[PDB]
């Protein structure tokens, strides 16, 4: 596939896409 | 973290899987 | 605020907005 | 859970807030 | 909750989230 | 342009695109 | 209204345009 | 207005409710 | 309608809106 | 990766993420 | 096609990838 | 191309139709 900048809501959209049913954590403080 | 890896820098979908549960 | 009907990626968007810099965990069933 | 509840029924932002870190 | 920058389509998404059935106006000229 | 089938937040996105800097009002029933 | 029409049926961008300010 | 309050500056969800009908 | 900056996923959202059933190509390399 | 259930604009978002700078073609039936 | 398949059934990112240029 | 026309510069919905199939 590719590497892009994924930021903010676009990042969590991507996480959703990628992880789906597995679920994911979005933890910007790290 | 993810913001640095994927927003500030650039990441693949594969890397994004790092943050799956 | 109003109650929400949120499916798929719309839930993740909503979590994003609600949680901001705190981030969040997305944990669907199964 | 919240993912299913928001989609099959309704949910509030306040309920969503429980899922913040 | 939090305060973030909400711009463009993300702002009107947030308005939609927040206002829902009430409806909202998006009036960038002010 | 093509006709649209737009529910929920997708309607607001479409309004956003269509109206641009003019902005818009989102007024659902009830 | 337009919100319901676009979702239950279809609507055009031209109809949407009526909702600009 | 909203763009200044929420995009240029920073606003809460509560402030965004200012623009509800 | 209007002219705005439409970038990234927002651009392909707009293409989707505008083109719909016709389909579209998104070809950023040009 | 997980399998996807993607309708409407969500398909285009997914294509966007998957294809990145390569871009993509969106070609629905009929 | 892929547009219909992803929506009526499911599809994978790998299948989606075939639609990149 | 489209990115130049619509992101870097500014484009109308009409121009975006240039990229329809
Ligand atoms: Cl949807
Ligand atoms: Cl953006
Ligand atoms: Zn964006
Ligand atoms: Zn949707």
């Amino acid at each position: 596939f590719v590497n892009q900048h994924l930021c903010g809501s676009h990042l969590v959209e991507a996480l959703y896409l990628v992880c789906g049913e597995r679920g994911f954590f979005y933890t910007p403080k790290t | 973290g993810i913001v640095e890896q994927c927003c500030t820098s650039i990441c693949s979908l594969y890397q994004l899987e790092n943050y799956c549960n």
